[PDB]
């Protein structure tokens, strides 16, 4: 069996810049009778499926642009990308096609952009979900940047860690930033005996955490 | 023009059978070869197996003689057959129309297919409307949260698919058996709520679908 090994796992770059990121195959891939290498290069966007870039180790396929270039032979091949812009942001995979198909662990690019304060929205659970004993609390952080954030819940001044729920979108590949949703979930019980509900969104981009918060009553 | 539309259950249970069937456009299955590609949750492609044009198929030594693949060129549809079911195997699913070695390689959008012994429930969805009199300003985020489905995924469109810019539907994260989500949506403050907005989500591993209108605290 043949194992594809691909590298790096993450790369981060500013629009305009290059990068490459190699495949490296447990054995030759060069076909002596057709003097042929079987490796391509895939694409795969966040939330598409993958497209096909290059065949036969350096062949762009029909309506690729110049920026993306492929080489090697044998064991060693690479991917390059001119000048990555920013709907570049993807994953990339190679696939060998010498025996039985076989995919790299793939590339994650990503972009690199100014830091960026998140815009955050609390929401108190609604009139319907209470009525099913329920309670959420969502907050949204949108549009920031870096990734890294934290997020914290204070359920009257006091932080809550239990039934917290934190989910990050895939980078935006117009303005390069995450956004974020934090849930509290709670039972009508709990949340009905306590009457401060507060988010606060600490990041780089700010000494002093975003907070955001409200009152039943 | 090629088109491929991959048609599957969506959940099925362990030790039982898994049947997918994909319908090409625009192309004879005995010109091209046709191969099937899987995705685990937040993973690697794993490439399965082939039927190529003379008939004769390959499969991926992993699961030797657990997975078929076949096709009725009456009906322009091929399947991939798996039994012996491992929860491992959930995974989205995709048939490509591939050529021995070339142009042509195209994906189809593929389908979601988890293997458990969780009962398939459909979501709740709840409207999640601005704090009323808390702050106001030109720009106004609402939001929808789904909560309490099985299994993935889950479709969330704000009006019909009418307002797409400015919104953000966050992946679905496992809260015991059950998945949650939820999307935002940020616009102007002339628009909400002069005009109207309503979230549509659609469950259809429960074949569900419902119409949430965000309406005023
Ligand atoms: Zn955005
Ligand atoms: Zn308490
Ligand atoms: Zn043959
Ligand atoms: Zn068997
Ligand atoms: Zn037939």
């Amino acid at each position: 069996d043949i194992q594809m090994t691909q590298s790096p796992s993450s790369l981060a770059v500013s629009p305009g810049e290059k990068v490459t990121m190699s495949c490296r195959s447990s054995q030759s891939l060069f076909n002596s009778r057709t003097r042929k290498n079987y490796l391509a290069w895939y694409q795969q966007k966040p939330g598409q499926s993958p497209t096909k870039l290059i065949y036969w180790a350096s062949t762009r396929e029909s309506g690729v642009p110049d920026r993306f270039t492929g080489s090697g032979s044998g064991t060693d091949f690479t991917l390059t990308i001119s000048s990555v812009q920013a709907e570049d942001l993807a994953i990339y995979y190679c696939k060998q096609s010498y025996d039985l198909p076989t995919f790299g662990a793939g590339t994650k690019l990503e972009l690199k952009r100014s830091d960026a304060a998140p815009t955050v929205s609390i929401f108190p659970p609604s009139s319907e979900q209470l009525t099913s004993g329920g309670a959420s609390v969502v907050c949204f952080l949108n549009n920031f940047y870096p990734k890294d954030i934290n997020v914290k819940w204070k359920i009257d001044g006091s932080e809550r860690q239990n039934g917290v729920l934190n989910s990050w979108t895939d980078q935006d590949s117009k303005d390069s930033t995450y956004s974020m949703s934090s849930t509290l979930t709670l039972t009508k019980d709990e949340y009905e005996r306590h009457n401060s509900y507060t988010c606060e969104a600490t990041h780089k981009t700010s000494t002093s955490p975003i907070v955001k918060s409200f009152n039943r009553n | 023009e090629v088109m491929l539309v991959e048609s599957g259950p969506g959940l099925v249970a362990p030790s039982q059978s898994l049947s997918i069937t994909c319908t090409v456009s625009g192309f004879s299955l005995s010109d091209y070869g046709v191969s099937w590609i899987r995705q685990p949750p937040g993973k690697g492609l794993e490439w399965l197996g082939v039927i190529w044009g003379d008939g004769s198929t390959y499969y991926a030594s992993a699961l030797k003689f657990r997975l078929t693949i076949s096709k009725d060129s009456s009906k322009s549809q091929v399947f991939l057959n798996m039994h012996s079911l491992q929860t491992d195997d959930s995974a989205m699913y995709y048939c490509a129309k591939h050529t021995y070695g070339g142009p042509g390689d195209s994906w189809g959008q593929g389908t979601s297919v988890t293997v458990s012994s969780a009962s398939t429930t459909p979501p709740s969805v709840f409207p999640l409307a601005p704090g009323s009199a808390a702050q106001t300003n030109s720009m106004v985020t609402l939001g929808c949260l789904v909560k309490g489905y099985f299994p993935e995924p889950v479709t969330v469109t704000w009006n019909s698919g009418s307002l797409s810019s400015g919104v953000h539907t966050f992946p679905a994260v496992l809260q015991s058996d059950l998945y949650t989500l939820s999307s935002s949506v940020t616009v102007p403050s002339s628009p909400r709520p002069s005009e109207t907005v309503t979230c549509n989500v659609a469950h259809p591993a429960s074949s569900t679908k419902v119409d949430k209108k965000i309406v005023p605290r």
